[PDB]
C-alpha cells in the first residue's frame, strides 16, 4: 500500500519502458518532460503527430544490499527551466536549474526511494491544466545521498522508468 | 488563534503600490498591467501555479510637492488586443469600447474593478490583463506637474498547485534565471 | 515534510549538495555529540531552508507544536543505536550522554526501524535544544560502506497557528 | 441619579489629545503610541491593573496659523516589530503590510480603529501598540508648515484588579519613582 | 468564620513555615514577594529550578494581653517598587516605597490584625494573571498603630507567616 | 515469548539506560551490582540519599551477521567477591573472582545470548531478601565464546543495559 496518489484524487494500453540510466557516485540527476519525451515511444510514436490522459509512472532501482544511498522522485506541474528518451542532466542539482532550492522540493507529490528498505516507488498523477484539451509536468529524480561502496562491487546502479498511461482520451 | 488570518484570502488581501507614474512639464503615459513590477507581492504568487483572482484598482493623483490643483484628468482602460493611443489627440481616446473614468484632483480617489480577463480557467505564472492610458483633458498642455500612484487589491482569491519558493534573487523580469545558500552558516556542527 | 540543513558549515559553501545530510562514521566513539541545533522556525539557521521557516517570515506571532523526522540511507546490513534528546526551553546544553537521558528522549535503532517522529511539545515567540548523541558505535561488516548519511525532515502539526502579517 | 454615568465605560469614554506633532519648513515624524503621554488619562488608568480596550484614533491636520491648504498627506500605521521608516523615499512606505490612509487637509478628519494588539489577555500597566509614520506625498518638499494633533478614544472598556491611586506626583515616564502629604492640614484637632 | 476570600471567588501538600520577624516599637514594616520568596523553601527548593497554584497564607502574632497595637495585611497583585526568606524592610511605610499612600491600601483584599481581640488572620487568594502559565503579588504587613508597652515586658513580638499552597498544578 | 521469569514467579516509571560497553576479542567480562550502580542514575540519583522494588533488566547487543560469539547473562542473589556506571572488569572470568567455577553458573536464572539467532535478551527478577525492607544481586555478563572476525570489520560490538524498575515501593 505504498501507492502515492497525487493531491489525494485520481493497443494503446500497455507498459512503455524507457531507457535505463547509469547512476554512479559522481552523477547529479536526470529529468523527463511529459508528454514530450513519451511522444516518440511505441504506439504514441505516430499518434502525437488534443490529448487528455492520466499518467502512472513507475521508478524501479535494482541494487544489492551492499550499497547505500537514497533518491527523490517528484512530480512538478509546469516545470520550466531558466527532449528525447535520453532526457537531460541537471548541471546544478541544488537549484534544479530553476533557481528553486532542493530542500522545498517535497511540497509536490513525492515518494522516498531508499536503497535500504525499498527497491521501487511509483506516483499516480492526473492531468492538471486550465484548458482540458491541450510540457504538462516534469519528472525530477535526483539523489539526496550520494552513492558509496567498497572497491570490487558494481559501480553502476541501473534506474528504469516505465510509463503506464491510464484513462487516456485522444 | 483562529484560522482566518492564515487563510489564502487574507494573505493577498492587503493593498500595495504596483506602479509609479510621473508626468514632467509628455502629457500622456501608457502603463502596462503587471503584478511582477516589484519584489513584494511577486515572491508570494510564485508559491502557487494556477491563480484565479479579480482585480481592484485605485487611482490616486497628486503633484510632486503634494498640493492639489483643480485639474480634470482622464483614466481609461484598454482591453487586451485594443490599439494603444499614440498621442493625446488620437482616435483611441474617443473609442466607445474603451471605458473611461473622469475624475479631478479634489475628487477623492476613484476605485475600479477588473474581472477575470483570461481565456483559460486560471492564470499561469510560470498573464496580460491589458494596459492603461492617462492624459489631461483639453487640446492644450496643462501647466502642472502630475505624479500619480496606482494601488491594487486582490478580491476572491483562488489557489492551486503549491510550489516551492525561490531562494535565489531574481535576475530578469520574464525569466527565473553564482549560487547562494538559502540558510546561514556556523563554524561547527555542535555549536549553538 | 521538508528537508532541513543540519550540515551547515563554512566549508560546505562551495558544495551546497553536502549540506543536505550529515556524516556518521566508525571513527566516532561512544558519548560524542553528532549534531545539535536550536529550533526556532523564524530565525536564520537550519530552519531557513524549510518551507515552514519561510512562511513564518511573513508573520510575527506564531506558536504550536512541531515534528522532526530522520531517514537512514546507509547500508542494509549496518546496525547501531542513536540517542535523540530534546531539552525543554530555558534549560542548558547536555554535557554528556547520561545527563540527556533524564529529559525527553527516544532510542533510534536503524537495524530494525528506519525512521522515528520526534514531537516538539510547545514553542512560542513573543527555544528548545535538539541534540543527537552516539549510543553504540557504528557496526559495519566487510565490504560494506564505513560511512553513512542521515537526512533530517520536519513538518508542522495541526495546532500550529500564525497571525499578525508583516512583510520582509 | 442612574448608574450609567459612573460606569466604567463612560469614565474612559470622553476623547482627549494624546499627541502634538509639528513639522517645520524634516518632512516626516514618527510618533510612538503611548497613553502615558500626559497627566490626564494617566492617573485614571493606574487605578486598575489589567485593562482590555480597543483604540480609536483621530487624525486632525492644520497649519500653525490655522488656514487649510489643498495638500495631500499620508497616515500609516506600523504594527509592533515592523521596521520604522528612516526617510521619505525609504522602502517602509511602499510596504504592503503597513496600512495607509490617504487624506487631504480639506478632507474632514479620518477615524481609524486599532484592535487589541497584545499577545496576552490584557494589558499590564505596572504596552506598546506600535508606532505611526506621517509624511507629505511626493519626492519634493512641501512649502507649507504642518502641525497636526491626534485624538484618541477608548472603546469596549474592561477593568480588573482595582488599585490605590498615586498621591505623589510623577517623576519619570517608565518608573513610579521629599514625601508629600496627601491631604491638607490645620492648626488644631478640634478646629473646623 | 473570619476566613477572607480574595475577590469573592476561590509531598507537595504541607505547611511551609517562614522565619519569625521581630516586631518592635521603632520598626516600620516587612514584605514578601510570592512565589519568589517561597522558591527556596522545602520541596519547592529544587522544584523551581511553568507553575499554576493558589496560595493560602496565614499570619499569626503571639502577644500577651498587656500590649497594644494593630497591623495590616493585604495582597496586592503585581506590586512593583520604585528576596530570600529574610524579605526586606520598607524605608517609607507611608508610600510603601511605591509612591502610593497607605490610607488607600485597603482597596485590595485585607484583614485587620488587632492585638486586642484577635491573635491571627489569614487571606486566601487565587492565581491572577493574563497568561495562565507563567512576582505575581506581594504580601504587605505594616503596623498602623505602633507598639507601646510599660517597662519590664517583652519588647519583641514575634510574627510568623505560614504558606499553605492549595490547588497546585505544575 | 523469550521472556525469562526468575524462579517461576513475579516520574519514577521510565527506562534507565546505562553505558554501552565496548566488547572486543581480548576482553573478559563485566558485572553490575544492583541497586548500588543504579542509585546515581536519573530520578534515583537524589532518591537513594528503605526500598522495595522489582527489577526488569534488558541486555541488547547490536552486531552484524558477519560476526560470531555468545554471551551469558545471569542473576545471582547476594553475589560477594573474594561501583558507578562504569561497573568493573573480572580479572578471572573462569572463577568469576568468587572461586566458583563458570560451568555451574547456569543454576541461577539465565538466558543465552547468541549473536547468530538472537540480538537481545531480558531477565525479570523480583526482590529476594530475608528482611522485606533493606547489594541484593549482581548481574554477570561474560562471553562463553570469544569474538572472531575477519580483518576490515568493526572490532568493537556495543553492549547496552537498560533498567526498567517495576512494582517499586519506597
Amino acid at each position: 500500500a505504498n501507492i502515492v496518489i497525487a493531491y489525494g484524487e485520481w493497443s494503446v494500453n500497455r507498459f512503455f519502458t524507457l531507457d535505463t540510466k547509469s547512476w554512479a557516485k559522481d552523477s547529479k540527476g536526470w529529468y523527463w518532460k511529459f508528454p514530450d519525451v513519451l511522444t516518440e515511444v511505441g504506439v504514441f510514436g505516430q499518434n502525437a503527430q488534443l490529448y487528455r490522459s492520466g499518467f502512472c509512472v513507475h521508478v524501479q532501482c535494482n541494487a544489492s544490499k551492499f550499497h547505500q544511498g537514497a533518491l527523490l522522485v517528484a512530480v512538478l506541474p509546469e516545470y520550466v527551466l531558466g527532449p528525447g528518451q535520453v532526457g537531460a542532466v541537471l548541471t546544478h542539482p541544488y537549484v534544479l536549474d530553476a533557481g528553486i532550492p532542493l530542500s522545498q522540493l517535497t511540497v509536490c507529490p513525492h515518494q522516498w526511494i531508499n536503497l535500504r528498505t525499498n527497491n521501487c516507488a511509483t506516483i499516480i498523477v492526473p492531468y492538471m491544466n486550465t484548458v482540458p484539451f491541450d510540457c504538462n509536468f516534469g519528472l525530477l529524480v535526483i539523489p539526496v545521498v550520494p552513492l558509496d561502496f567498497n572497491a570490487g562491487a558494481t559501480s553502476e546502479i541501473p534506474i528504469t522508468v516505465t510509463i503506464a498511461p491510464m484513462c487516456a482520451e485522444f | 488563534h483562529s484560522t482566518q488570518e492564515t487563510a489564502i484570502g487574507n494573505f493577498f488581501s492587503r493593498a500595495g503600490l504596483v506602479s509609479i507614474i510621473t508626468m514632467p512639464t509628455d502629457g500622456y503615459a501608457n502603463w502596462d498591467i503587471d503584478l511582477m513590477g516589484y519584489a513584494q507581492l511577486r515572491r508570494k504568487c510564485e508559491l502557487f501555479t494556477y491563480m484565479r483572482f479579480d482585480a481592484e484598482f485605485t487611482f490616486v493623483v497628486a503633484k510632486p510637492n503634494g498640493e492639489l490643483v483643480p485639474q480634470l484628468l482622464q483614466y481609461m482602460y484598454v482591453p487586451p488586443g485594443a490599439p494603444k493611443p499614440t498621442s493625446r489627440d488620437s482616435f483611441a481616446w474617443q473609442t466607445a469600447t474603451n471605458p473611461s473614468v473622469f475624475v479631478k484632483m479634489t475628487d477623492p480617489p476613484a476605485q475600479v474593478s477588473v474581472p477575470f480577463m483570461s481565456p483559460a480557467s486560471a492564470y499561469q505564472w510560470f498573464n496580460m490583463m491589458g494596459t492603461f492610458s492617462i492624459r489631461t483633458v483639453g487640446t492644450k498642455k496643462s501647466p502642472h506637474s502630475i505624479t500619480l500612484r496606482v494601488y491594487m487589491r486582490i478580491k476572491h482569491v483562488r489557489a492551486w498547485i503549491p510550489r516551492p519558493l525561490r531562494n535565489q534573487p531574481y535576475l530578469f523580469k520574464t525569466n527565473p534565471n553564482d549560487i547562494k545558500c538559502t540558510s546561514t552558516s556556523r563554524d561547527k556542527i555542535t555549536t549553538l | 515534510e521538508t528537508i532541513l540543513e543540519v550540515n551547515n558549515l563554512k566549508t560546505n559553501e562551495t558544495t551546497p549538495m553536502q549540506r543536505l545530510c550529515f556524516p556518521v562514521s566508525v571513527q566516532s566513539k561512544t558519548g560524542e555529540l553528532c549534531a545539535a541545533f536550536r529550533a526556532d522556525p523564524g530565525r536564520d539557521g537550519p530552519w531557513q531552508s524549510t518551507i515552514l521557516g519561510q512562511l513564518c517570515r511573513y508573520y510575527t506571532q506564531w506558536s504550536g507544536s512541531l515534528e522532526v523526522t530522520f531517514m537512514f540511507a546507509g547500508s542494509f546490513m549496518a546496525t547501531g543505536k542513536m540517542l535523540i534528546a530534546y531539552t525543554p526551553p530555558g534549560g542548558s546544553v547536555p554535557a554528556d550522554r547520561i545527563t540527556a537521558m533524564l529529559g525527553t528522549h527516544v532510542i533510534w535503532d536503524f537495524g530494525l526501524q528506519s525512521s522515528v517522529t520526534l514531537v516538539v511539545p510547545w514553542i512560542s515567540n513573543t527555544t528548545g535544544i535538539i541534540t543527537i548523541w552516539y549510543q553504540t558505535n557504528y557496526v559495519v561488516p566487510i565490504g560494506a560502506p564505513t560511512t553513512a548519511y542521515i537526512v533530517a525532515l520536519a513538518a508542522a502539526q495541526d495546532n500550529f497557528t500564525m497571525k499578525l502579517c508583516k512583510d520582509t
